[PDB]
């Protein structure tokens, strides 16, 4: 016998007038895996089936389970559960996003952003396309780690307080990340016009390096010093 | 009925399926001209393809030099010869063109010496049709691949005006007069109905590896295109065939990659030895994963467990050196130690045969059509098509080739795009679907909304995937298969019974699972029974009364003057599965494999052998 | 494209460097000239300074309008007042050596 | 559809909905590296209205500097106090000085690992301290 308490941010869309409110859960942890997301799973099957929540891979790739766990956002299949009895673990969604239910936030702006850096390699010529594979040594390739393994979870940007405040103009880490991504694949011919398009006071100049979304990625991944490298290449490249 | 907002789409095509297979198909027929919209229940991203992780086969011919013909003869070696080798040929040869095209799309491919895409060594291929020793034609990102397959196809959809309905649970098939018309979905952002119609329909869902306990597929891997085939009428194939990949994490049962293997990770019992090489001499811990894994549950019989209960066994990793691994295999490294605790520079991993892929699925073209089974013979249903996981042009057959899968993907979602653009026109007649087409569906889902039985949504899914588990193993016999028959079918009579307790509209995660069950269940008895049928040993499926490869002939001794058996009495043969709905009762056939290639002259038939490692 | 928010960025670094070498310089040396280019360097950095906060707090049409120009003013006038003061009284040096001395 | 419409939409959506923000501020854990960039926006700010209200006085205020210093005096009847007002001047200058050179470190491309955030961060907190209580005594 081992009780551990959950305390989980609850609304229901479908409710007449109802408004956000934490509610607990409690389970024996000797009957439950060991990560946040088998809670959830447990609470949801065998007390409370009205909890919603996105998952998939229970593997750390999908991205889908990201949620704010104890003040820091990670995946929820991927947290372990702190075995401490006398502390409760609060779960909530993904700050300063619209609620659809319960820990279920809309992402589809978020979604948005990434389409309009274009992830996708470019080419001048792409009439020689799907015949020949293209040429990238070992070292060219080295500067694509780090970079490539991004999930799409959303947890940095969803962390960063300028895309708080300014998420409608402002692209945030993840998209940033992902647009350094590109900047730097030798494969890619469109680096300039990819940096000509941040531009403007919002797209990536919110960032004031409060470093949290690095500290946050559940990937290792460093979104921040990608960022301070695209700062660099804005103020460096000619024409 | 009244009570749900009903929203007519009208579109050229509509993809079932935003996996890998989804997305080419998808992007692939826009990309043509088509008005495409792609129906999915998850984000794109999130689909199962991300978990992907040993690579992709073409025989690109980047390490030693290679031959696509080769790369064939494997496919269809490891099919045991239930792979129809027509659609073996077309996916074999494409293989190269289809990898290239993803490079070029922007996958960040592992490189070489050369600048050229890295292959790796992998489970079940050689050179020279066998003789050549071992093949390295795994292209891969890392331990990542299926992940960056899935982004750059992403990625690369956005180029094109596909109309993508995202978070979509797809119901039933629009079906009318043998012919389907399109799609009925569920939003599951506002619980709206959405009737989307189209000339040509792509079923591209993936696979069921849900209906058992322990799996490494996703808890959205609930075969939801099979059962909405099944829900038509139309048959499903070699759906008892479930492949146990060898090495399953011990705990959570996450895919730890057969790359292991293929970059020198050894197989280890409670002894030390390297066990695999006392079951296969030749391929040793490189072989078909039916003969690894059936090997590893024969060794935890034995005696011969690892862990304090004596039930896995050891992945050892810790004599390649450091630096390989964190190059090839970052990705398992994080998970070995996150799941299990375990440093892999330094121990070795607790692994376990679990359930994997489903090489059954919708019946298919190498053109990627779906067939209906009339009179013994093959019919194309008009305007349906199914690619990927959830498709079977049994490419596969019996046994699945390691990293053929992500090929099968980009090759067959390819192949569904063309099929559809040579055979009609952008902006043809959209056939009109009937005033009240799919209300039966829309019925089903207020029966499961408002479901106040005995026996809750998630205690009726836990009775059906520990019941297939132990009754739909590694091994089967008769005796198990039969009692784990009438035990499905009993928690099938068992659906009337559910009890549901969310009654809302936006969101409602219990009523989808509940709908998921309804289609694992499908998927479930279709699987229990076509396996207690099948009496023979071939490929995954290997039974312990029937060890014999039963064919046409005896393929041991020359094939001279032998009686040739009647259709009905070997089982080289694909098992067509139906259920009616309603009593869930399973009635079976069957329909032969193809042995003829597309073209004899630049790939020879290869006629069944001794098949072993 | 005009490259204008990069160069924005860069000018904010390159009087920050400034500055950073201007605190040392005014200690080692207090001049007369010393004190216009602190006066310059101090307003411009916390104008553009200013700015920052401004675009990031200020959500409005008509609103972000108003905020930079009543900025631009308190900066103008903050300016003037220390050129003035480094003209017809002791300047920043000097004023800042006697305030600490007391 | 675009990506410039998907947000058009996003906003159309969510704006005319009941949806409720999920918590951010009221949630989410404080770290050092984070308490240390409100403060720099904070000391940032403050200098600001110093200069500024410096500079205005000098326009706005009638006699001269040292006029307004024998008004400083005639106050006082502290010795130590002159040393807190010290001291609470060049605290938020000092602070924000070093904090600045991090900055201009971290726009380098350098020091940008959570290790070495903790690490500048510890360095620029001492560093504050003693150059704040070394030059309030001079
Ligand atoms: C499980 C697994 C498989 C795997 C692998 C690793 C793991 C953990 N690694 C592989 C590898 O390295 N190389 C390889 O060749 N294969 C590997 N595999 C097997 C392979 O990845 C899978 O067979 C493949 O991923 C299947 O992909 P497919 O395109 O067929 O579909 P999917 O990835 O499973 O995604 C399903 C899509 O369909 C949508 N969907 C499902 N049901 C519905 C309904 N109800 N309505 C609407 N949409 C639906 C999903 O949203 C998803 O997009
Ligand atoms: C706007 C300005 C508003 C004025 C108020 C702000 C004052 C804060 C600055 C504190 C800096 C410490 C100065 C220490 C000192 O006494 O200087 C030595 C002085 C003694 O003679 P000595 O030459 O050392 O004598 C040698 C004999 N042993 O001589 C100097 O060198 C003075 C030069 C200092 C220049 C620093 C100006 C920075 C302004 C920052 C404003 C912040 C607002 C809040
Ligand atoms: C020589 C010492 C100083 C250095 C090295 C310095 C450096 C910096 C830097 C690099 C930033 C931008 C940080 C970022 O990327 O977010 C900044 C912000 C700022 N500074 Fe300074 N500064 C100094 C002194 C001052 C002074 C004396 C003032 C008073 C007017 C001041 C006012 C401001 C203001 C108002 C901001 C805005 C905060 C923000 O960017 O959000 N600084 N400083
Ligand atoms: O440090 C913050 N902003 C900031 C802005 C510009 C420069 C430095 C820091 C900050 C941190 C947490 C919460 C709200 C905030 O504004
Ligand atoms: S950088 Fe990290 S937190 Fe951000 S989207 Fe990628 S995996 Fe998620
Ligand atoms: S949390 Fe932030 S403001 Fe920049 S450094 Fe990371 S995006
Ligand atoms: S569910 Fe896949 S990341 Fe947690």
């Amino acid at each position: 016998p081992r009780i551990k308490k959950f305390a989980i941010y609850r609304w229901d869309p479908d409710k007449t007038g109802d408004k956000p409110h934490m509610q607990t859960y409690e389970i024996d942890l000797n009957n439950c895996g060991p990560m946040v997301l088998d809670a959830l799973i447990k609470i949801k099957n065998e007390i409370d089936s009205t909890l919603t929540f996105r998952r998939s891979c229970r593997e750390g790739i999908c991205g889908s389970c990201a949620m704010n766990i104890n003040g820091g956002n990670t995946l929820a299949c991927t947290r372990r559960i702190d075995t401490n009895l006398d502390k409760v673990s609060k779960i909530y969604p993904l700050p300063h996003m619209y609620v659809i239910k319960d820990l279920v936030p809309d992402l589809s702006n978020f979604y948005a952003q990434y389409k309009s850096i274009e992830p996708y390699l470019k080419k001048k010529d792409e009439s020689q396309e799907g015949k020949q594979q293209y040429l990238q040594s070992i070292e060219e390739r080295e500067k694509l780690d780090g970079l490539y393994e991004c999930i799409l979870c959303a947890c940095c940007s969803t962390s960063c307080p300028s895309y708080w405040w300014n998420g409608d103009k402002y692209l945030g880490p993840a998209v940033l990340m992902q647009a350094y991504r590109w900047m730097i694949d030798s494969r890619d011919d469109f680096t300039e016009e990819r940096l000509a398009k941040l531009q403007d006071p919002f797209s990536l100049y919110r960032c004031h390096t409060i470093m949290n979304c690095t500290g946050t990625c559940p990937k290792g991944l460093n979104p921040g010093k990608a960022i301070a490298e695209i700062k660099k290449m804005m103020a460096t490249y000619k024409e | 009925s009244t009570q749900y907002p009903v929203v007519d789409h009208e579109f050229d095509a509509v993809v079932v399926g935003a996996g890998g297979a989804g997305l080419r198909a998808a992007f692939g027929l826009s990309e043509a001209g088509f008005n495409t919209a792609c129906v999915t229940k998850l984000f794109p991203t999130r689909s199962h393809t991300v978990a992907a992780q040993g690579g992709i086969n073409a025989a690109l011919g980047n390490m030693e030099e290679d031959n696509w013909r080769w790369h064939f003869y494997d496919t269809v070696k490891g099919s045991d010869w239930l792979g129809d080798q027509d659609a073996i040929h077309y996916m074999t040869e494409q293989a190269p063109a289809s990898v290239v095209e993803l490079e070029n799309y922007g996958m960040p491919f592992s490189r070489t010496e050369d600048g050229k895409i890295y292959q790796r060594a992998f489970g079940g291929q050689s050179l020279k049709f066998g003789k050549g020793g071992q093949a390295h034609r795994c292209c891969c990102v890392a331990d990542r691949t299926g992940h960056s397959l899935l982004h750059t196809l992403y990625g690369r959809s956005l180029r094109y005006d596909t109309s993508y309905f995202v978070e979509y649970f797809a119901l039933d098939l629009l079906m009318e007069n043998g012919e389907c018309r399109g799609v009925i979905a569920l939003c599951i952002e506002d619980g709206s109905i959405h009737r989307i119609r189209a000339r040509n329909t792509v079923v591209a869902t993936g696979g069921y590896g849900r209906t058992y306990f322990s799996c490494t597929s996703a808890h959205t891997s609930t075969g939801d295109g099979t059962a909405m085939v099944t829900r038509a009428g139309l048959p499903c194939q070699d759906l008892e065939f479930v492949q146990f990949h060898p090495t399953g994490i011990y705990g959570a049962g996450c895919l730890i990659t057969e790359g292991c293997r293929g970059e020198g990770g050894i197989l280890i019992n409670s002894q030390g030895e390297r066990f695999m090489e006392r079951y296969a001499p030749v391929a040793k811990d490189l072989a078909s994963r039916d003969v690894v894994s059936r090997s590893m549950t024969l060794e935890i019989r034995e005696g011969r467990g690892c862990g304090p209960e004596k039930d896995h066994v050891y992945l050892q990793l810790h004599h390649l050196p450091p630096e390989q691994l964190a190059v090839r295999l970052p990705g398992i490294s994080e998970t070995a130690m996150i799941f299990a605790g375990v440093d892999v520079t330094k121990e070795p991993i607790p692994v376990l045969p679990t359930v994997h892929y489903n090489m059954g699925g919708i019946p298919t073209n190498y053109k990627g059509q779906v067939l209906r089974h009339v009179n013994g013979q093959d019919q194309v249903v008009p305007g349906l098509y199914a690619c990927g996981e959830a498709a079977c042009a049994s490419v596969h057959g019996a046994n699945r080739l390691g990293a053929n899968s992500l090929l099968d993907l980009v090759v067959f979602g390819r192949a569904c795009a063309l099929s559809i653009a040579e055979s009609c026109r952008p902006g043809d007649k959209v056939p009109s679907i009937k005033p009240n087409a799919g209300e039966e569906s829309v019925m089903n889902l207020d029966k499961l909304r408002f479901a106040n039985g005995t026996i809750r949504t998630s205690e009726l899914r836990l009775s059906m995937q520990k019941s297939m588990q132990s009754h739909a193993a590694v091994f089967r016999v008769g005796s198990v298969l039969q009692e784990g028959c009438e035990k499905i079918l009993r928690l099938y009579g068992d659906l009337q019974h559910l009890k549901t307790f969310d009654r809302g509209m936006v969101w409602n995660t219990d009523l989808v699972e509940t709908l998921e069950l309804q289609n694992l269940m499908l998927c479930a008895l279709q699987t229990i029974y076509g396996a207690e049928a099948r009496k023979e040993s071939r490929g995954a499926h290997a039974r312990e009364d029937f060890k014999e490869r039963v064919d046409e002939y005896d393929y041991s001794k020359p094939i001279q003057g032998q009686q040739k058996k009647p259709f009905q009495e070997h089982w080289r043969k694909h098992t067509l599965s139906y259920v009616d709905v309603k009593t869930g009762k399973v009635s079976l056939e069957y329909r032969p494999v193809i042995d003829k290639t597309l073209n004899e002259a630049d790939c020879a038939t290869v006629p069944p052998a001794i098949r072993s490692y | 494209s005009s490259k204008a928010a990069s160069l924005h960025w860069t000018g904010e670094r390159v009087v920050s460097v400034l500055l950073l070498g201007l605190l040392p310089a005014a200690y080692l040396n207090p001049c007369s000239a010393m004190d216009y280019s602190l006066a310059a360097a101090l307003t411009l950095h916390g104008h553009w300074g200013i700015g920052q906060v401004v675009t990031d707090y200020v959500r409005g049409d008509a609103l972000q309008k108003a905020a930079k120009a009543g900025l631009l003013a308190l900066s103008a006038f903050t300016f003037a007042g220390l050129c003035y003061f480094n003209y017809h009284d002791v300047g920043i040096c000097k004023a800042v050596a006697m305030l600490w001395k007391l | 559809t675009t990506a410039k419409e998907e947000m058009e939409r996003f906003w159309n959506k969510n704006l005319g909905s009941n949806r409720p923000l999920s918590p951010h501020i009221t949630i989410y854990r404080w770290s050092l590296p984070m308490a240390m960039s409100i403060c720099h926006r904070g000391t940032g700010i403050a200098l600001s209205a110093g200069v500024s209200l410096f500079g205005l006085s000098a326009l706005l205020l009638p006699g001269n500097f040292e006029s307004h210093l024998e008004l400083v005096k005639s106050l006082c009847l502290g010795p130590t106090l002159i040393y807190t007002a010290k001291f609470g001047i060049v605290f938020p200058l000092m602070y924000h000085t070093w904090n600045g050179i991090r900055h201009l470190i971290w726009d380098l491309g350098k020091g940008l690992t959570i290790p070495q955030l903790t690490q500048s961060g510890v360095v620029v907190l001492i560093l504050t301290v003693l150059s704040s209580v070394g030059l309030a005594a001079m």
